[PDB]
């Protein structure tokens, strides 16, 4: 994560982005704002004070190299929690019945179904659209293989929940499709 | 195909016996009495007829040379799209030249009407007609307006025969039955609320006559381009002190509480004179409220009274027929309202036809093509395909052309040129980088673009790659 | 005098500035009586190259905003106010309007002398009010209130006017010392701007039967009042023309900087039969009430500003670079969305320095300027615009910055859009109701639509997923 931030993974020029919002300008609306910055907006509006946050907050890195937690609405980009992966795991100890609790708060803390973060992670689904456009099968391969190449790049958690969702790129991946 | 033409329940069909009893249409048998039954039945069961324009041609007022233009007839709504100065309010002005002409039959306001200036004709030629169209219920109904210079009489002559038959056939409907609706000839331009006021509003002349509410006054100060405010607060003070017909009121309120989110509860005060509306709990005047409030509370009330006014003893006052006339329809509006205006017009005052001129695109992505009118170097060009229901920037490029990025920016410029070095050999090159990051700097690193131009830029470094 | 500041201060002084020299005017008055008068004619003889902005504004209870703070820029002459209809884009014009009546009385018109806030200018249900603004020129920040109290409450505010009456004061100071100084303009522009553009019996009515001065005063007469004086700009481009016989090249600079905001126009000459103006659109010559609204509306307020600039100018080169105060308030009427995208910048163009606070609800005229320009007014607050409103589609600013869908909410056609995309991405693709919404919405918007496209892509991406399965 050396030029990227952890809630959403945008490239950046604990690192954290601006969350649409440069320097402190105030005034700002609280629906642009994610990350950081709508965090605060959350701590000042619901007046919670115990500021640690972790126990409650869960980010890609930390996590046990998973990302089933998230889903991915295509039709809009949310990303939206999961019933499975998280009604059969617990994080730190808790009973297994709160992990979705600890996901739904993530999503709702940091904000990361901004209309601009959905925007912006949806167009990574016209990029896999266009590549499996002409139906090859090598092309699809390579942007498989480009994909899921080391040093995560820009948007590389729905880089992956769209390969995870595909007959193809996971049958491909497995052995059953021989190009 | 005359007997199969003769009716009993319909007076369309029993028009055109009155032009066969006659001349004109086969050189058939005259007569004096069956004209008369089929002119008596001509005028009788007038219920449903919708009075609309029908097509308009145009030979040089203001600056034209020709125009044929035809309006719709299943489609309610008109929209005139164009330039600052291609003529679009020059349709709306021979139009109501044509309407000035229509009034004073049914009016009765004399026979006067509104002849073509000589400012009015085109710089440089001698000769110009304004040629309008009718309809009311299938029959067409013509007009001409001719206007000449001396020297030149044998190129056009006014008729004015299509609304002489018109106007008797309203004028015998009212002599038949008092109780028949009439049509609006309503009209606005962009001096609407330049009157809605309530300040020295009792020494006015509006609240200081006995002004007679009846079916044919209606129509005064109609075909001005101004909704008299003061004239509703006359006629709203007397439905709320002569309570002490309850509908006349409460259905005028329930169209400027559809169209304004929020307000109820409108009241006179007997204090100095003003009217008091609630604003979310809250009561204010109308010298109290905004531009934009004012203007649609004036044009609704214009509206209702002059078309309650025009349907004695009905059930549903607000539906009747007419043509009104809005000038810039999107004036003082914000975008949000300028994107219900008209389908709350059409679901509020349904049988109305409403010929409008707009200078925005969010009042556009309402209305199909076929309704939508683009006027460009003096001549009419139909808008492209698709526009009901489409995004605000296609509007703007396919029928208010402009680009949707500012063509004069140091933000847009800088985009192209970043496109044209990715999109090429040179998509590593230094000066593609140092544009991404200063396009980046300021429209964010998650904008919808950069995101694509970022995503081709990985694409073409791993193809450079694996086969080097 | 202590020889560490006071010196500093009144080295800069003495080589020549207003600051510098205003710096220690008010420090000198143990007082000494003299230094003060010298301090005060320094400062009043060097005020050249000022500029006159409104530094911030605070209401209290004026027309529905309970408490508003807001501040404008120095670095750019435009700030947009945004919102919704009715939350208080004309309000907040209205009471920076007040203050510059008050400013106005006190630097050419007559003396002390002003409006209030009346009754029905009070929030309901309150007992006070107040519309406090602070100036500022060459960056000195000279306060200002006003006040208005019910009967029983006369101890929450009272009126005080202790900055406008000491920058009268340095104004008329500069103006007996040099008759040749220029001058803030202050004019209002309201959606009544073109309600009086007509040259009809000019010269039966006024402005032609009276002898007027056009003296550097009285510039100012009319001008926080809405319309824009036209029939006096047909008098002075008459007394000028017919005094051909100065008088061509203030023309000459009025006529270039019409010509500019309007792309065709050119040669206007004036008309000695019944009187009227006459301009030429491309080789067509046609008068003024044979011009356009939206024609006519950008030359009466343009012309007029040009003509106060010029009168407010004595001999300068340049007339139309002063300073100003212009709070043109819907800038955007009766303009087609190409002149929406040049009004603002041709403006700063042509009237350089001249500060215009203007109100817009169109995102033609916003997409041209940087956020940090834009007020939005949502409920009862100021909310800054997102980031990137200068070089982005209008659908962009429309939905982030007017909260208005890109496309119609309650439409057939944009209601079945969504069915589709729902349909399409759920399991039930290629099915029979996924393609009659589909043909459907290919006949309306054609087999070429960029949302189409992209979803015909997802479709055929699925066919292949489960054809080779
Ligand atoms: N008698 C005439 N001779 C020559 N040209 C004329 C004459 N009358 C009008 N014109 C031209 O035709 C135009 C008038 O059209 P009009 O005022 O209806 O424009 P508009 O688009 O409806 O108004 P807006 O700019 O507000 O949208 C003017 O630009 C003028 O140049
Ligand atoms: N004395 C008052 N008491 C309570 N509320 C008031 C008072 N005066 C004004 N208001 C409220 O504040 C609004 C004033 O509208 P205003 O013209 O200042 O805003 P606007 O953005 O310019 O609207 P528009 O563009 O449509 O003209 C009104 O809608 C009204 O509801
Ligand atoms: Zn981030």
């Amino acid at each position: 994560q050396m030029y990227l931030c952890a809630y959403c993974e945008i490239d950046l020029d604990l690192a954290v982005c601006l969350g649409g919002t440069n320097t402190g300008d105030d005034f700002e609306l609280p629906a642009n704002l994610s990350c950081d910055s709508y965090k605060s907006h959350y701590e000042d509006k619901n007046k919670i004070n115990d500021k640690d946050w972790t126990g409650k907050i869960l980010l890609p890195l930390t996590l046990p190299d998973a990302h089933n937690f998230f889903t991915f609405e295509k039709v809009t980009g949310k990303l939206l929690p999961n019933e499975s992966y998280c009604n059969t795991i617990s994080i730190d100890g808790k009973p297994a019945a709160e992990t979705l609790s600890i996901v739904t708060k993530t999503i709702e803390v940091l904000n990361l179904n901004c209309s601009r973060l959905n925007n912006a992670r949806r167009k990574l689904l016209f990029h896999f659209n266009n590549c499996a456009r002409e139906r090859n099968l090598r092309k699809l391969h390579n942007l498989l293989l480009q994909w899921n190449q080391g040093e995560p790049k820009f948007f590389q958690t729905t880089r992956d929940i769209i390969i995870r969702d595909d007959r193809i790129c996971q049958g491909l991946l497995n052995g059953t499709i021989r190009y | 195909k005359l007997i199969k033409k003769s009716e009993s329940g319909d007076f369309a069909s029993s028009y055109q016996l009155y032009k066969v009893f006659g001349s004109k249409e086969y050189g058939v048998e005259p007569d004096e009495k069956m004209s008369d039954y089929f002119k008596e039945l001509s005028a009788k069961q007038l219920e449903g007829g919708q009075l609309r324009v029908a097509d308009i041609h145009l030979e040089n007022y203001k600056g034209f040379e020709s125009l044929i233009m035809d309006f719709s007839m299943k489609k309610n709504s008109t929209i005139l799209v164009g330039n600052n100065g291609c003529g679009k309010s020059t349709i709306l002005d021979a139009i109501q030249k044509g309407l000035t002409h229509l009034s004073s039959r049914l009016s009765t306001r004399s026979h006067n009407g509104d002849g073509i200036e000589k400012h009015e004709l085109r710089k440089g030629q001698n000769y110009a007609s304004i040629a309008i169209n009718y309809d009311y219920m299938g029959i067409r109904f013509p007009m001409i307006i001719a206007t000449t210079e001396p020297g030149y009489e044998d190129r056009a002559k006014s008729n004015y025969s299509g609304i002489n038959e018109l106007g008797s056939i309203f004028k015998t409907a009212h002599s038949i039955n008092p109780n028949v609706s009439f049509p609006l000839i309503a009209m606005y331009t962009v001096e609407r609320a330049n009157d809605v006021s309530t300040r020295d509003i009792e020494n006015s002349e509006e609240i200081k006559e006995a002004q007679i509410w009846d079916k044919f006054k209606a129509y005064n100060k109609s075909l001005t381009g101004k909704a008299d405010f003061k004239l509703f607060f006359r006629w709203f003070k007397e439905l709320i002190e002569i309570e002490n017909n309850s509908k006349t009121l409460h259905t005028v309120e329930d169209a400027m509480y559809s169209f304004l989110p929020g307000f109820s509860n409108l009241k006179l005060q007997r204090a100095p004179l003003d009217l008091i509306v609630d604003k979310n709990n809250v009561s204010l005047s109308v010298l109290q409220l905004s531009q934009g409030e004012k203007t649609i509370l004036a044009l609704i009330a214009d509206i209702a009274r002059r078309l309650t006014l025009l349907n004695p003893n009905s059930v549903n006052p607000l539906d009747g027929t007419g043509i009104v006339l809005i000038a810039a329809i999107d004036l003082h509006l914000h975008p949000s309202w300028q994107q219900n205006i008209i389908p709350r017009l059409e679901k509020t005052f349904k049988n109305i036809q409403f010929i409008v001129t707009t200078h925005s695109p969010q009042v556009c992505h309402t209305i199909d093509s076929q309704n939508i009118w683009l006027l460009k170097n003096g001549q009419k060009f139909k808008a492209p395909k698709g526009v009901r229901g489409a995004i605000s920037s296609w509007v703007l490029e396919n029928l208010f052309e402009v680009a949707q990025r500012p063509p004069e920016d140091k933000y847009t410029k800088l985009l192209q040129e970043y496109k044209n070095l990715v999109f090429s050999e040179k998509y590593a090159s230094e000066d593609a980088r140092k544009l991404g990051a200063t396009l980046s700097q300021h429209f964010g690193p998650d904008d919808e673009t950069l995101v694509e131009l970022k995503l081709e830029i990985e694409k073409r470094i791993w193809e450079d790659d694996f086969e080097k």
